[PDB]
């Protein structure tokens, strides 16, 4: 594995050696699978916008 | 003393006013045809690859 570029909020990683399902895998992963907070439930007591 | 027919006149004169034509010089359009759409000049690209 080699990282190339390392912002904040980036990565750029190699990854030489893998087949494309195991980086499929990975990639599908990210996209779906990595959990995350956000909001669900939303209670308005008045909202005149 | 009174009006009797004369002479049948001998031709008749029919006059009517008109103006002429000018010269043929056909000036289609101000800015004329339909002026092509085109490159801007350098552009350059916007986007590029990761790594």
């Amino acid at each position: 594995v080699d990282v190339v570029h390392m912002d904040e909020n980036s990565l750029e990683f190699d990854m030489v050696g893998i087949d494309a399902a195991i980086a499929n895998a990975f990639r599908r992963i990210l996209l779906a699978e990595v959990p995350t907070m956000a909001v669900e439930k939303v209670l308005v007591y008045n909202n005149t916008s | 003393g009174g009006l009797t027919c004369a002479s049948a006149p001998q031709g008749t004169l029919r006059i009517l006013e008109g103006p002429q034509q000018s010269l043929s010089g056909s000036p289609l359009q101000p800015i004329p045809a339909s002026p092509p759409p085109q490159i801007p000049p350098g552009l350059r690209p916007r986007f590029c690859a990761f790594g």
